[PDB]
């Protein structure tokens, strides 16, 4: 089946100066292929630490991951206010990919380009397009994760422009359709046939350099469904 | 007999001894994020099934690419017969991520007579086991 990563401690708020620790906890030996990622307040995306605990450039010193095994999780020695969020950690050990549930954290006291939000009468297909801007899109993957409240994140799926290989989840084989066109850099998801399950938002993580791990993320695409 | 080889029954060979398998890949004709490019001979390209790459991080946590019981052979001979490792080919058509100058990136090789046919009794397909054989390893800014 699909490793069902659990993130015990749903949420957590901190003053600043702490040293907040975010724990993950797999299903079964995912043998260090597990990556976090942090979700900015304004919607947004962040590739952090990969393969446990090799940092991605950029991220502050004060990051660091930990385990091996099925308990690995996040330390933010001495916090600051740049680093509130919510933390999810994903696993990438054995396809589906699955992401935790995040571990909302508080305070107590643009390469890739989605496209519109959509709003559909319960019943009708719809055509979400991711446009990098980059160079890396024939020549790097494409996910698109599925964020719902609730639902930490689902893999949908991913195209390799480049030259057509794609590879789905079981529970989306009967509803997306990943397609892109190379000369314009584009994705597009086609959730097919909506419900009031489907709505959520979409967010087109494209991972370059890393199998098991999506750096950069869309905005999203509230794809809200009436009566 | 080079009594250096391990032969075995009909007289072939599946193996020699480090020393001889590290002497092959000692000379390196090109290093990429994307393969090796050695200059290896037909004596010892016989003898080894395949490759093991890996990373590994300044710390010590090491990274298997390729890491399969059956996707070991990562090699290939061409025109000029000079053996091309395509550390790419596995890695989902991507080229290798090095993310910081000092990690390492190590290249094994399996000699045949240690490569698994099929799993085991853990339903394992890991290339934790295969007796594999150092013969690469330029630090990330070595490579380029």
């Amino acid at each position: 089946k699909d490793i069902q990563m659990t993130q015990t401690t749903s949420s957590l708020s901190a003053s600043l100066g702490d040293r907040v620790t975010v724990s993950c906890r797999a299903s079964q030996d995912i043998r260090n292929y597990l990556n976090w990622y942090q979700q900015k307040p304004d919607g947004t995306v962040k590739f952090l630490i990969y393969y446990t605990s090799r940092l991605q450039p950029g991220v502050p010193s004060r990051f660091s991951g930990s385990g091996s095994g099925t308990d690995y999780s996040l330390t933010i020695n001495n916090l600051e206010q740049e680093d509130i969020g919510t933390y999810f950690c994903q696993q990438g050990n054995t396809p589906p990919w699955t992401f935790g549930g995040g571990t909302k954290l508080e305070i107590k006291r643009v390469q890739l380009q989605q496209s519109g939000p959509e709003l559909v009468k319960p019943g009708a297909s719809v055509k979400i397009s991711c446009k990098d801007s980059g160079y890396a899109f024939n020549s790097s993957w494409m996910n698109w994760v599925k964020q719902r409240p609730g639902q930490g994140l689902e893999w949908i799926g991913r195209i390799y422009p480049g030259d057509g290989d794609s590879n789905y989840n079981g529970k989306f084989e009967g509803k997306a359709i990943l397609t892109a066109d190379k000369s314009s850099s584009t994705a597009y998801m086609q959730l097919s046939s909506l419900t009031s399950v489907d709505s959520a938002v979409y967010f087109c993580a494209r991972s370059g350099l890393l199998r098991y791990a999506m750096d950069y993320w869309g905005q999203g695409t509230s794809v809200t469904v009436s009566s | 007999r080079d009594k250096r080889f391990h032969y075995d029954r009909n007289n072939i060979a599946v193996g020699a001894d480090e020393s001889v398998v590290k002497e092959a890949h000692r000379e390196v004709i090109n290093s990429s994020t994307e393969g090796l490019l050695l200059n290896i001979d037909k004596d010892i390209r016989k003898i080894l099934s395949g490759y093991i790459v890996e990373i590994e991080d300044t710390e010590g946590l090491k990274e298997v690419i390729n890491d399969r019981y059956d996707m070991l052979n990562i090699s290939s001979l061409r025109q000029d017969g000079k053996t091309f490792i395509d550390f790419k080919k596995y890695n989902d058509k991507l080229p290798l991520y090095i993310s910081n100058p000092n990690y390492k990136v190590n290249v094994y090789a399996v000699t045949k007579e240690n490569t698994i046919i099929n799993p085991s009794e853990n339903g394992d397909t890991s290339t934790n086991g295969i007796k594999k054989i150092l013969i690469f390893s330029k630090k990330g800014y070595e490579i380029g």
